[PDB]
């Protein structure tokens, strides 16, 4: 209905959306792995298990 | 200190007072700025030569370099000011207040 | 001005600041100040008009005098002890010269007269740069030489800065001058706690920088440089004026907003030494800054001023350039107090 | 990618797109003269984009959908009621004049943006440099106050200094009795009330201020009524002009970059139209402003950004 | 029957160059809308020289 | 006690996610449910407090205040929705958000175990109130009122903060339990005198103390109805609660220090009661009555006896309920006639009989008719003052007279006489207004039925 | 124009009884208004008021008043039977108190 | 006499009057570099004398 | 006054020394981390509001990225803060242990032996 192009089209910018979602999932995976390694390392240093 | 050290510091004080007290011209204040730079160069050179700090012998030269920049900067501004008013009077730099 | 040239000048300003911040030699710190000033002068004159030229001239004169006094202090210190390292400043006269020169560079009272004039004479972007980035280097040097400071001189200048900032800002209808006076008062607050704890100085500087960035970005978003210009914004973008009001509330120092965190901590620190009277006076004086922030909030957000007819056309268009860091800056400037203990990561 | 400093740093430069037919053209003339037909013919022969004269609803045609909006939410002025009651006590005359100046400024920005983005020429009917004559005709007839003229002069001073004047100014000269006869034959019942003094004031304003001062920026092509129908002759006269006297040849690439950043971002264009000068003719109280703004925000495609209004058929919003 | 909102008279308090005007500052003017002052007609006379007859 | 705090933070998105025509219903229903939940805090012990965690605790002094706050929220919701009908949906949600934030801050304030957290919340209560007053007030003086409301508070509370941190550098803790158990006497020195003043003057300005009360008529007259209700009902009691908490560290310096505040409070209750006799504005009369009652509470806290503390608690709760009811009563007439002049509308008992009955009950409870808890608190305070010095019965006695006068004066000016002839738009009372009055008044008599629940920890 | 600006005239107040003769004064929508009245009356009077008063009235004795009464009765009985004084002026045994050595 | 005049005169009105007067004093500068650079000279001399000489 | 900058063994720009690995890491359900995620959500909402988009529904990927970034930064911020407080406690205890003359544990007296002045309230 717009009289102009309205560069943002009906479909989203799939490249940017994919990049955003990929960055989020990569960050979450890295955080989970880092927390696991931190817990194991602390348990090793203090000799709990 | 000897008499030379106090003489150089007195010259620096005189140049600082001369800059801080404006009369009419911006060029006179720029000249006072260069006078302060010259006094600083002389004092630093005397201190470095007296104590035989070999690697510090290059510091005054570096000082001079940046002095030139300051001078050039000031002159640039002066030109623009004159182009606005036809004079280099500091009385015309009063569009902004506190 | 070319975009490439503008980028190069901004990078040179930043590089001068980092050269001051990473150096161990007094000559290199002075060189960083020199390079920063040389690159900063054209940034103030980016949009050419007589007012910008006058502001640049005043800024240059002030900073050149301050740099010359800085060099004199360094030379005297070298004379009385052949030391070039930035350290406990073995001579008291050189230390007084250094304190006065750095105060002139920072805009601390009574070397404050240039700040409102320069801020008023330049654009909002240059004012943002001057009031945020140009504080880092002198404050870093002051933090480094804090052990040999004379508490009387800096405490006098800090109290004068707070008083003069409040009183001067009380009289302003121009937004840039209001920002300049707020900057003077916050400079006083940051320098008051320097002889006691540099971590508090860093925390206060960070919070002030965040708040100032958010304020200036909101002032750029709605093209207002006066009170009456800002009084039209509600008829175009009400969310902007609402966020502006909450930001002004935070800058006023009211709990539970983040602007309360620095002063609070600073007061606490000053009571760990004896120092009871000075924090009380500082808070009572900061009430003035709160007052003129509240007056601005009255004018822009809490009441609706009359508008013009042509505003209707502005309803049909949108903001093209969008600042990406504005929402994060607003959130950090308002909702950060519960994370106060994280300041331990600063030391 | 959106034009900006990055687009200018690498690649994009304006001066290469100018191909000797950039040639901003404006065709001026009094009321009811055939300047629109001449403009359309000039644009057709020279292959330039024609811009119909900016009216009350020009801004509506360029945003959202091209359909005009209600006069209450757009313009808040009437030309017909200006003809009926030129001395209305609600300040309709100066409100209409100010809105028309703002619309002309927006149209000039659009034309300049098109020219600088594509290199294709543009033809306009009237411009911000020509609007003032009508204002003068309002002032000499006592239709508006002197403070209205002062406010108009302030807005014009702060706005028109940021753009370039047209390359060639075409004028069509028609005698006042002939204008009156054309209006009589037209049949519109409102234009019948235009006194000969108003048209005479417009003609004096034109021939004494507009053409003499626009002749210094560039040469002016004046044509009588009879020699305006031969459009091919006018076009061939246009093709043989030596344009090396105005500011246009002295424009290098950086000033073009600045102008291109200014012409887009229409909020920057319209910034100084709403300066906080409180004239009763154009000042609106807080209550009416609030009501009209709330009414505007309820239009079918206006509450959100152009691509985010799901009530006009916008899809995949939650991934934009 | 409706909430009070500021009018032109109220809004004009904030339109001057300063709050709390005094006899000294009542003659100050607010800056131009764009920060561009009108260009001064600073007459820069050209040097007049006699070339000849000697 | 997160079981009460979390439901309010859930009230927030429920309001912001509600349909445009269902905000009031949802807010009222869930506020009432939260009040019902908070009713469980009344089961208190006889020796120590209910220590929920390291951060929150409930005492016998704070539980009735929490219940009063959670009960007041639905009343303000009901009162506000009449004059906000023409307001847009977003602004209505913003108003409800301000009210919810105020209630959350008050709830967290009344249960903080540390004094600094109490300070932070007791100061955070300022922002929503100021926004409400300066945005949704009706006249032009509201802006000025806001300023008077703000700085008057901050000038009193900024020194307190300093004192607070100083104390933590000396004793090592601000936890109220550790402060109570490790209490030490205060010596008679200038430093201790100024520490006392710093600790006391913030709460004094909050009550407010006579001579420091000029902000209150402005703020309570210029604010909207919900703002007035919350200002008079709960926000004044913060000063009393804080003073009763902080007096544990000020002994024995208190006996010497209190004298000027005691004389100010007694002569000021006399003066404010006298001021109420000549007032052309109906809201200002209620404001000055609030000042008089709070002066009585100041005397009660200052003389520092168990009976005085019970009287202070009972009087605070009773005054909160009564003042909220009176402000709502005045607002009904104001909404009818769009004016606050007291002699403009007369003889309203002829046109609105049940509204006149509500007026009568509110005026009766204002003058402390027995056996209402108003009279219980007043009599306990008077007995404690008599034990303190037998001459006080003079001043208190005079107050007991003047109060009644102005109270009945108000009634006689508004309800009796003959109606104004030219006022022909007095519509019949709505169900909403009558229900608001009933929900104000019934808890008062129910509390009279069981008075030990509002008598504080000294019981 | 002899005027200062363009403003809307001050509107007259709307009477809720004009469109709804039984309006309850809650909302202009009759169904929404009726349900607002219903929820306010049910959750204010029926739920919070009466049930809350019943809950508070039967609150179990944690203030330990009956316990204190029974303990007092036991102590009074024992002291009266054994001939001891009912109450002692010292709540702490003097054997555990060490007064200062010198009072001069 | 008391509530509307003197209690107003002492606490809030005196404060407002003093703050307004000091604001007018502080912010009334013509913007001439000559004057406040002279002030800078005075400040430097005073600081060298009062604080620097007492160490 | 800088307390910890000159502490021996400090690496200039480490932000997390190896010794900090000896401490328990903050739990992923730490309420401070939840508050940081709440801050990220608020930033996303304000970003939607400023750009004139549906505040709650405009960009789910953008809001997710905001929340994730805030949580990711907050985790390491909390780690460093806990490390700093542990260092402070360790240094305090070591200094107290190594200077017994400055921290004497004097005799403890029962309340039956201390004379406290009594100030009657009347
Ligand atoms: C003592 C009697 C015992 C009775 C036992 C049962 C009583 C149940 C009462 C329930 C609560 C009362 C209702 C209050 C809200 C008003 C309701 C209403 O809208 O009425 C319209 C309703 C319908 O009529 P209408 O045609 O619409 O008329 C409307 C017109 O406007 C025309 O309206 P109107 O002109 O009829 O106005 C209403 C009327 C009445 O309305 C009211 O004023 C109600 C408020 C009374 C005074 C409140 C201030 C004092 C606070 C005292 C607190 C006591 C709390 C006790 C526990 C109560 C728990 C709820 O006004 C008066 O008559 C003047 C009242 C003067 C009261 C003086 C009492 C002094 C203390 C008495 C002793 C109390 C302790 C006894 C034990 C002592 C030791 C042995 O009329 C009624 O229902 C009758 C009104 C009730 C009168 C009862 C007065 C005595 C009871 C006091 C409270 C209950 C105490 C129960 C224990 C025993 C005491
Ligand atoms: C302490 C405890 C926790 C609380 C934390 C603190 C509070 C919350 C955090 C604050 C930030 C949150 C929201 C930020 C973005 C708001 C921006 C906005 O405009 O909102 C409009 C937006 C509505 O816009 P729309 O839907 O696009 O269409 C309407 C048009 O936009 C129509 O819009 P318009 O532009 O045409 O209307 C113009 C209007 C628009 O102007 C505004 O809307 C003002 C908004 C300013 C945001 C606040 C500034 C930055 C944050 C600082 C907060 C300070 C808190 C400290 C206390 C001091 C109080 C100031 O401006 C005016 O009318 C001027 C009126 C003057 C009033 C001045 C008062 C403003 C300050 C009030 C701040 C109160 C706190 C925020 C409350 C939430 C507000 C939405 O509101 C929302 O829908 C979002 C709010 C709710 C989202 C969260 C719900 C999550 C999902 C529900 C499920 C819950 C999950 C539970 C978990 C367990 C599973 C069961
Ligand atoms: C409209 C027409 C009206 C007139 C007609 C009315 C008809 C009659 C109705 C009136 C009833 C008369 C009352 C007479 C007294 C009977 C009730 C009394 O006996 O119960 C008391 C009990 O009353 C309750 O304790 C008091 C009610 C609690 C009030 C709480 C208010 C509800 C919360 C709402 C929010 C509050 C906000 C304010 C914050 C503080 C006794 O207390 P208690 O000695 O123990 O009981 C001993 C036995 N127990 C302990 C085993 C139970
Ligand atoms: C108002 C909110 C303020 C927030 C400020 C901006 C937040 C985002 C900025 C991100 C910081 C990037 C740093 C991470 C990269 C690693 C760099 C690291 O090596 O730096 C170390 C140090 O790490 C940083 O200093 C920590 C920065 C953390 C800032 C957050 C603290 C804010 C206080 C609490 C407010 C709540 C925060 C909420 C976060 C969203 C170097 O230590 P050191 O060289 O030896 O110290 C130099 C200074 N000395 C010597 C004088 C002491
Ligand atoms: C040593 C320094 C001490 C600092 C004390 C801080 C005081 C905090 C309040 C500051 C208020 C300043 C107000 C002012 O100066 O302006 C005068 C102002 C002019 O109005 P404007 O809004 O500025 O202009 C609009 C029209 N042109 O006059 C007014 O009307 C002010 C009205 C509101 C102010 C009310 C303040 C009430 C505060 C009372 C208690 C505060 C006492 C503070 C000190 C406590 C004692 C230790
Ligand atoms: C709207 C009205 C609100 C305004 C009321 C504000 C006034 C509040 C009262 C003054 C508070 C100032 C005290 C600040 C905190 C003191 C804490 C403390 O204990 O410090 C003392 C020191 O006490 C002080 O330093 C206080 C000095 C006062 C300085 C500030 C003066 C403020 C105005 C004083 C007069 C005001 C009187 C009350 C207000 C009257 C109403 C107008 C001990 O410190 P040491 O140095 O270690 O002593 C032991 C070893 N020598
Ligand atoms: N700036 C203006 N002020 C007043 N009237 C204007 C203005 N611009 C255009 N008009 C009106 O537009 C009407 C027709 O415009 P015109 O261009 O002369 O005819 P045409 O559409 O045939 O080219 C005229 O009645 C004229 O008055």
């Amino acid at each position: 209905k717009f009289y102009i192009r309205e560069p943002p089209h009906g479909s989203p910018d799939w490249l940017k959306v994919g990049l955003t979602l990929g960055t989020s999932v990569f960050l979450w995976i890295y955080l989970i792995k880092q927390h696991k390694e931190d817990v194991l390392e602390y348990k090793r240093r203090n000799g709990l298990e | 200190m000897p008499l030379v050290y106090m003489n150089i510091i007195m010259a620096f004080a005189i140049a600082l007072a001369g800059l801080l007290m404006y009369r009419s011209h911006l060029m006179s204040s720029l000249l006072c700025l260069e006078g302060m730079m010259l006094s600083l160069f002389i004092m630093s050179t005397l201190i470095i030569l007296n104590t035989h700090f070999t690697l510090a012998n290059m510091m005054p030269i570096i000082l001079l370099v940046f002095a030139a920049c300051e001078a050039a900067l000031g002159l640039s501004l002066l030109v623009m000011v004159s182009n606005t008013y036809g004079t280099d009077y500091v009385q015309n730099l009063n569009l902004l207040q506190c | 001005m070319n975009p490439i040239i503008y980028t190069t000048l901004i990078m040179t300003v930043m590089s001068g600041t980092m050269l001051v911040m990473i150096s161990s030699h007094w000559l290199l710190i002075w060189i960083g100040f020199e390079m920063n000033l040389l690159a900063m002068i054209p940034v103030l004159m980016k949009n050419f008009n007589p007012r910008a030229t006058e502001a640049a001239t005043k800024y240059f004169l002030t900073q050149a005098t301050a740099s010359m006094m800085l060099m004199m202090a360094i030379i005297i210190n070298l004379l009385y002890s052949g030391q070039w390292t930035i350290t406990k400043m073995f001579n008291p006269v050189a230390m007084t010269m250094m304190t006065m020169a750095l105060a002139m560079k920072l805009g601390l009272s009574p070397f404050h007269f240039w700040v409102p004039e320069v801020t008023q004479g330049i654009s909002l972007q240059a004012g943002l740069l001057l009031l945020t980035w140009q504080k880092l280097a002198p404050l870093s040097v002051l933090c480094q030489i804090s052990q040999s400071i004379n508490p009387n001189l800096m405490l006098t200048m800090a109290m004068l800065s707070i008083l003069i900032g409040g009183w001067g800002g009380l009289n302003q209808t121009q937004l840039r001058k209001i920002m300049a006076y707020s900057s003077i008062a916050h400079m006083g607050w940051m320098t008051a706690v320097l002889p006691y704890n540099t971590t508090m100085t860093i925390l206060n500087l960070l919070i002030y920088i965040t708040m100032t960035l958010a304020m200036f970005m909101l002032l750029i978003h709605s093209s207002a440089t006066t009170t009456l210009s800002l009084s039209h914004t509600w008829n175009k973008m009400p969310v902007i004026t609402s966020l502006m009001m909450v930001t002004l509330l935070s800058m006023g120092g009211l709990p539970p907003l983040s602007g309360f965190m620095p002063k609070w901590m600073i007061i606490q620190e000053m009571t760990k030494n004896e120092s009871i009277i000075m924090p009380t006076l500082m808070a009572m004086t900061a009430l003035l800054n709160l007052y003129f922030y509240m007056r601005l909030a009255y004018s822009s957000s809490l009441t609706m001023f009359p508008s013009t007819n042509n505003m209707k056309m502005k309803w049909q268009f949108e903001h093209t350039k969008q600042m990406k860091l504005l929402p994060t800056m607003i959130v950090l400037s308002t909702l950060v107090l519960p994370m106060t203990p994280a300041l331990s990561s600063l030391n | 990618l959106q034009y900006g400093p990055l687009a200018f740093v690498l690649g994009e430069r304006t001066t290469r797109k100018l191909t000797e037919t950039s040639k901003v053209i404006t065709v001026d003339g009094n009321i009811c003269s055939g300047k629109g037909r001449l403009a359309r013919e000039i644009a057709e022969k020279l292959g330039l984009r024609h811009f119909p004269e900016a009216g009350i609803h020009y801004a509506d045609s360029t945003t959202g959908d091209g359909k005009p909006l209600d006069v209450q939410l757009s313009g808040n002025c009437s030309l017909e009621k200006f003809y009926d009651d030129p001395k209305s006590n609600d300040g309709n005359s100066y409100r209409l004049q100010s809105w028309l100046y703002a619309s002309r400024l927006l149209q000039y920005a659009d034309a300049l943006e098109h020219l600088l983005s594509t290199g294709q020429g543009v033809v306009l009917e009237r411009s911000i440099y020509s609007d003032f004559v009508f204002l003068e005709a309002m002032y000499r007839q006592g239709f508006i106050r002197k403070q209205c003229v002062e406010h108009y002069n302030e807005v014009k001073k702060v706005t028109a200094c940021e753009y370039l004047p047209p390359h060639v100014v075409v004028y069509v000269d028609v005698p006042v009795p002939e204008i009156q006869s054309r209006i009589q034959k037209k049949g519109n019942p409102h234009e019948m009330k235009i006194t000969a003094a108003y048209l005479q004031d417009i003609e004096n304003a034109y021939k004494k201020t507009f053409l003499p001062e626009m002749s210094e920026k560039c040469e002016v092509l004046q044509y009588s009524a009879r020699e305006a129908e031969d459009a091919e002759k006018v076009v061939e006269d246009i093709e043989y002009l030596k344009c090396d006297k105005g500011p246009w040849p002295d424009q290098d690439d950086r000033t073009f970059h600045r102008l291109r950043m200014l012409v887009q971002n229409k909020l920057e264009v319209l910034n100084y139209t709403t300066i906080p000068v409180y004239l009763p003719e154009i000042t609106i109280g807080a209550h009416q402003s609030d009501r009209v703004f709330q009414k505007f925000t309820e239009l079918p495609g206006r509450k959100y950004s152009p691509g985010y209004n799901e009530d006009v058929g916008d899809k995949w919003i939650w991934l934009k | 029957a409706r909430q009070w909102q500021p009018d032109v008279e109220w809004a004009e308090q904030f339109g001057g160059a300063v709050m709390y005007p005094t006899k000294e500052t009542a003659h100050w003017k607010p800056p131009p809308w764009n920060d561009v002052d009108p260009p001064k007609d600073t007459l820069v006379s050209n040097l007049t020289l006699n070339f000849g007859p000697q | 006690m997160l079981k009460i705090i979390i439901p309010t933070t859930m009230l927030l998105p429920m309001t912001w996610m509600s349909k445009h025509n269902m905000i009031w219903i949802n807010a009222t229903v869930h506020s009432l449910l939260i009040s019902l939940i908070s009713l469980s805090l009344l089961n208190q012990l006889g020796e120590n407090s209910l220590n929920f965690s390291l951060t929150f605790f409930s005492d016998s002094l704070s539980a009735p205040l929490l219940v009063l706050t959670t009960w007041l929220l639905p009343l303000m919701l009901m009162a506000s929705q009449s004059h906000l009908s023409k307001e847009t949906t977003t602004r209505k949600k913003l108003y409800i958000t301000m009210l919810i934030l105020l209630q959350l801050f008050l709830i967290m304030t009344f249960t903080a175990t540390e004094l600094i957290l109490f300070y932070i919340l007791f100061e955070a209560t300022l922002v929503p109130t100021l926004i409400i007053i300066t945005r949704w007030g009706n006249q032009t003086e509201r802006l000025n009122a806001g300023l008077y409301f703000l700085f008057y508070t901050l000038a009193g509370s900024l020194p307190l903060l300093v004192a607070l941190v100083y104390i933590q550098n000396t004793t090592g803790s601000l936890n109220f339990l550790i402060i109570h158990y490790w209490s030490h006497p205060l010596s008679n020195s200038w430093s201790n005198i100024f520490m006392w003043l710093a600790c006391i003057m913030a709460f004094m300005v909050k009550m407010p103390l006579y001579g420091l009360h000029l902000w209150l008529p402005k703020a309570h007259v210029e604010a909207p109805i919900a703002g007035s209700m919350v200002l008079a009902a709960v926000l004044l009691k913060l000063g009393g609660y804080g003073m009763m908490r902080i007096t544990t560290i000020l002994n024995p310096l208190t006996n010497y220090m209190a004298y000027p505040f005691l004389m100010l409070s007694m002569w000021g209750m006399i003066m404010t009661s006298s001021i109420c006799l000549r007032q052309t504005d109906l809201k200002s009369l209620i404001a000055y009555s609030s000042v008089s009652h709070m002066a009585l509470v100041i005397v009660a806290i200052m003389i520092q006896t168990p009976w005085s503390f019970m009287g202070a608690t009972a009087l605070m709760i009773a005054h909160g309920l009564t003042s909220s009811m009176l402000f709502c009563l005045a607002n009904t007439n104001y909404e009818r006639v769009h004016s606050r002049t007291m002699i403009l509308a007369r003889g309203l008992q002829t046109l609105l009989p049940l509204m006149a009955t509500w007026w009568l009950v509110a005026s009766l409870t204002n003058l402390a008719l027995p056996p209402s808890i108003n009279l219980i608190g007043e009599l306990f305070i008077i007995t404690a003052s008599f034990s303190w010095s037998n001459i006080t019965i003079i001043l208190m006695g005079m107050n007991m007279m003047i109060t009644a006068l102005y109270s009945l004066y108000m009634l006689i000016t508004t309800q009796r006489g003959k109606y104004t002839h030219h006022i022909n738009n007095i519509k019949p009372s709505f169900t909403r207004e009558n229900a608001l009055m009933a929900l104000h008044i019934l808890p008062l008599l129910l509390l009279t039925l069981n008075p030990k629940m509002i008598l504080g920890p000294l019981y | 124009p002899t005027i200062r600006l363009q403003e809307d005239p001050d509107p007259e107040d709307e009477n809720l009884y004009e469109k709804n003769p039984d309006s309850h004064g809650y909302d202009k929508d009759p169904i929404v208004d009726l349900w607002n009245m219903r929820v306010v009356f049910f959750f204010g009077f029926s739920i919070v008021l009466v049930l809350g008063s019943t809950f508070v009235a039967y609150l179990p004795d944690y203030r330990m008043q009956e316990w204190a009464r029974r303990e007092a009765e036991r102590l009074v009985k024992y002291r009266e039977a054994n001939g001891l004084p009912l109450m002692e002026s010292n709540c702490f045994d003097p054997n555990k108190i060490q007064l200062p050595e010198d009072e001069d | 006499l008391l509530d509307l005049i003197w209690l107003e005169t002492i606490l809030p009105k005196t404060t407002s009057f003093i703050q307004m007067k000091m604001s007018i004093m502080v912010s009334n500068q013509k913007g001439l570099i000559k004057l406040y650079f002279l002030s800078f000279l005075i400040t430097i001399m005073i600081s060298m004398t009062l604080f620097n000489y007492h160490e | 006054m800088t307390m910890m900058s000159g502490r021996p063994g400090r690496v200039p720009l480490q932000f997390l020394p190896n010794e900090a690995r000896s401490l328990p890491p903050p739990k992923l359900t730490d309420p401070r981390l939840v508050y940081m995620g709440f801050l990220g959500y608020c930033s996303g909402l304000i970003d939607n509001a400023i750009r004139r988009r549906p505040v709650v529904s405009a960009g789910l990927h953008r809001q997710l990225l905001y929340v994730t970034s805030f949580v990711f930064f907050g985790y390491y911020l909390l780690k460093r803060q806990d490390y700093m407080y542990a260092l402070r406690d360790h240094d305090m205890f070591a200094y107290v242990k190594s200077h017994p003359e400055d921290f004497p544990e004097k005799d403890k007296k029962t309340y039956g032996e201390i004379l406290e002045e009594f100030h009657p309230v009347r």
